[PDB]
DNA sequence: AGGTAGTCACAGCTGATTGCGCTG
DNA sequence: AGCGCAATCAGCTGTGACTACCT
């Protein structure tokens, strides 16, 4: 049995455990706000994460493949758990302040590159 | 000679061992010591079988208790006969190098038609009626009535085997299918029955995939043979497709018409137990209701039984009893023959499948036909969606299941396509005195326009002209045989029509003969025969076919046959018919398999499978081209087998037709010189 | 009156961005 | 319009010789 981190009620199988190894039952699964799923590109842009940080840094982060509503022939979106992405970003960059400084210096470097190109 | 592995010495008929064979033996010994499954990939069809058999025999000699039974499931009968003759050669080598016999028995298994001696059933070409006629000739009632010696024509091989062939064993001497037939006819025994009696007292045995993938015969042929056994599936690049087809059935107007025709005869015979007599009568109308419904598609794998339990209001329990009723009621009814009776059995099989297997399947009804879509044809097919179901009953019953073929490049998709626990991740690339293959990817043509077989560009005149030019000036450099595979029959015929319309097909004709492979089996066979006879002399020939055809894998282009293999575009399976997309969705929401990744994997698997048949033997050499710019992208090149990756240099990944022709000329000129051993 | 560190030209590498293609 | 392979820019460095400033 697996004990939920929110209610503590024992359960055998749950969606979060099956898909992301998250010990949380479906009753406490707040997939709307707390357990929202984000696309891989969006997560990489927001948290400045790389492929190695997502697939090689232990523990590995699982994902759910879903069909693209806009175009059938286009790439299927890879959805990662927001909590796991946040935890991985905090572990890699140390603190949220480091990430907030990193995004600012990245946009400053982008502006520097565009003005240099001009 | 005696090859000294890390903990054993193994005798090998050939004195010289290539490094690939030695590494393969190392890996197989490691897997056997690991007591686990595995997946292997080798580039040589010949020389793998001898090494496999030699290592198996060495392991059995060293550890008789660890390994007791060996299975060598292959694709067709020629593979069975060649592996049997290779095993015979190995046994002859062991006898001539050792001097004493061993109590090892090896037999080949096949259908009733392959192993039969009665001249009254050989001439006919009905594979679904030979088993029924054999059952009618000899069965439990035949044995019961033989005591009274009834004066009626019946098979008598079993009536002698049961009284004389059940005592004398065959401890030594591996027997081929022809040898088994000869022994049966000289001893007055049935080869199939003696094989059934002697499989228990045997060391090795070979047969087809269908005897293990299909549950209806795997239990009968393998129930308690050996708890710990080794099974290997050579040339199993398309194991998933056959596993899917194992639990796939089809229904049409002919099937239901045959069922309604034969139910009256069944009722007439019966009126001359009751749990099924009235049960079978009303099942036809439920499925014929979909015949009169003018709808595109209905999907309800879990709700099909719910819908059945509403129109006729039948419980789910009696459905599972069809399998046990088939072997009981039919033998009591004394069926004369299985002709006009197979659809009744397949209906029971479908009912049992839908009653039992409903977790990873889908029901699809397709009211579409080729060139005549909507006249009268609601086609119902219980298409399987998960390849793990047909492979579950063998992984849990065996210890060292091995998947090996010439095209198993991605070893990370097979363990997730089917439930599997690989411990090997091993591939081997052949080495020779010189590079025996010249793989290259041709992108844009001489006009610097891509020759990609994209759907939006299939009707483009420029790409068709570029393909024709490539086939023309390629046919002037590679001699005596070119094999070209197209994506589909429709695209192939539309391209050759455009070639005929222009004055370009004549230039190809005046270089090599053009042969077109069609759906007709006899026409395909005669076209292959005349292609071979044209390749024997200096005329030369072109074999135009489809990648997903019966000729792509049915024949092997040995040296001097098909010196060049041309792939006109990436072979992508038809996304229509709403069958592939169901499997794509199932793999998306079950195994987290990307749809694009799976489609690319299937396309590259087919391309590599049909392009790797030009290299059979060390002395054989061949030219391999890929006439599509999409091949140049890394996501598709990475799916090619490792024995082709290192020979595909980065220099020729997007070269035009002229530079491809120049590379082909240089390769062919440098491959004609004598070499060594 | 004499000598060494910047400096320019031209090439290499690796480390990220970032921009176009992606299924009958 | 989400992924992913591939084209592209930044930073550092090697090779060779030319040149400005001052003890
Ligand atoms: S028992 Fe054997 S020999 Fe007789 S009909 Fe059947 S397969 Fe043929
Ligand atoms: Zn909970």
């Amino acid at each position: 049995y697996v004990i939920c981190e929110e209610c503590g009620k024992e359960f055998m199988d749950s969606y979060l455990m099956n898909h992301f190894d998250l010990p949380t039952c479906d009753n406490c699964r707040d997939a709307d706000d707390k357990h929202k799923l984000i696309t891989k590109t969006e997560a990489k842009q927001e948290y400045l994460l790389k492929d190695c940080d997502l697939e090689k840094r232990e523990p590995p982060l699982k994902f759910i493949v879903k069909k693209n509503p806009h175009h059938s022939q286009w790439g299927d979106m890879k959805l990662y758990l927001k909590l796991q992405i946040v935890k991985r970003s905090l572990e890699v960059w140390g603190s949220q302040e480091a990430l907030e400084e990193a995004k600012e210096v990245r946009q400053e470097n982008r502006e520097k590159m565009k003005q240099k190109k001009f | 000679m005696k090859l000294n592995v890390d903990g054993l010495l193994v005798y090998f008929p050939y004195d010289y061992i290539y490094p690939e064979q030695f590494s393969y033996m190392r890996e197989l010994k490691r897997t056997l010591d690991a007591k686990g499954h595995g997946v292997l990939e080798m580039p040589s069809g010949t020389g793998k079988t001898v090494s496999l058999l030699a290592l198996i025999m060495a392991y059995q000699r060293a550890y008789p208790l660890e390994v007791t039974k060996l299975i060598y499931c292959s694709r067709t009968v020629p593979e069975i006969e060649k592996v049997i003759e290779e095993l015979r050669k190995l046994l002859n080598f062991y006898e001539k190098q050792e001097g004493e016999k061993l109590p090892f028995l090896g037999l080949a298994l096949s259908s009733r038609k392959n192993l039969c001696i009665h001249p009254e059933v050989t001439p006919l070409r009905f594979g679904k009626d030979v088993d029924g006629k054999c059952h009618s000739l000899t069965a439990s009632y035949v044995r019961a009535q033989y005591q009274h010696d009834t004066s009626l024509p019946h098979c008598r091989f079993y009536e002698e085997f049961d009284a004389h062939g059940r005592e004398v064993p065959l401890p030594a001497g591996i027997y081929n299918l022809d040898d088994l037939k000869a022994l049966g006819r000289r001893q007055g025994w049935c080869p199939y029955f003696l094989a059934r009696y002697s499989i228990l007292h045997a060391n090795v045995v070979v047969y087809s995939y269908h005897y293990l993938l299909d549950p209806k015969i795997a239990d009968l042929v393998s129930k308690e043979l050996a708890r710990k056994a080794v099974v290997v599936f050579d040339e199993a690049h398309n194991i998933d497709n056959v596993c899917i087809d194992s639990m796939s059935v089809n229904l049409t107007r002919r099937t239901l018409d045959r069922c309604q025709g034969n139910l009256e005869t069944l009722q007439k015979t019966v009126l001359r137990a009751e749990h099924f007599l009235g049960f079978l009568r009303r099942l036809l109308e439920y499925v014929k209701w979909r015949l009169r419904v003018q709808h595109v598609v209905q999907e309800s794998p879990p709700a099909f039984l719910s819908g059945l339990a509403q129109r006729v209001c039948i419980q789910r329990k009696p459905l599972r009893f069809c399998a046990e009723r088939l072997r009981s009621l039919l033998h009591t009814l004394e069926i004369t023959d299985l002709a006009d009776f197979s659809p009744l059995t397949l209906l029971a099989n479908f009912a049992t499948l839908v009653s039992t297997y409903a977790k990873g399947f889908t029901i699809i009804i397709e009211p579409f036909d080729d060139r005549t879509p909507t006249i009268a044809n609601p086609i119902l097919h219980f298409s399987c969606m998960d390849a793990s179901l047909a492979i579950k009953p063998v992984f849990e019953r065996f210890q060292s299941v091995i998947i090996t073929s010439g095209t198993l490049s991605p070893l990370d998709i097979y363990p997730k396509i089917l439930d599997f626990h690989p411990v090997t991740m091993a591939t081997f690339t052949m080495t020779l005195a010189r590079v025996c293959l010249c793989p290259m990817i041709i992108g844009r043509g001489n006009d610097q326009v891509a020759i990609s077989s994209k759907f939006e560009t299939r009707e483009d005149i420029a790409v068709i002209r570029n393909y024709g030019n490539l086939l023309l000036e390629m046919s002037a450099v590679v001699p005596d045989g070119i094999v070209a595979f197209f994506t589909s029959y429709q695209y192939m015929e539309s391209t050759v029509a455009s070639w005929y319309e222009q004055g370009i097909l004549e230039n190809i004709q005046r270089n090599k003969l053009l042969f077109i492979e069609t759906q007709d089996g006899a026409e395909t066979s005669v076209a292959l025969e005349k292609y071979q006879e044209a390749c024997e002399n200096g005329r030369g020939a072109i074999l135009l076919s489809v990648a997903r055809g019966k000729v792509s894998e049915g024949i092997d282009f040995v040296h001097h046959y098909g010196r060049a293999v041309i792939m006109f575009g990436v072979p992508y399976v038809y996304t229509q018919s709403r069958i592939l997309k169901a499997r794509l969705e199932y793999l998306r929401d079950q195994f987290q398999i990307r749809e694009n990744d799976f489609l690319t994997f299937d396309a590259m698997r087919h391309a590599a499978q049909c392009v790797g048949r030009a290299i059979r033997g060390k002395t054989d050499y061949g030219l391999m081209v890929f006439a599509d710019k999409r091949f140049a992208r890394g996501d598709k090149r990475g799916k090619l087998p490792r024995w082709i990756q290192e020979h595909l240099t980065d220099a020729n990944l997007n070269l035009t037709v002229d530079e491809g022709v120049q590379v082909a000329k240089y390769f062919l000129r440098q491959m004609a010189q004598p070499f060594h051993r």
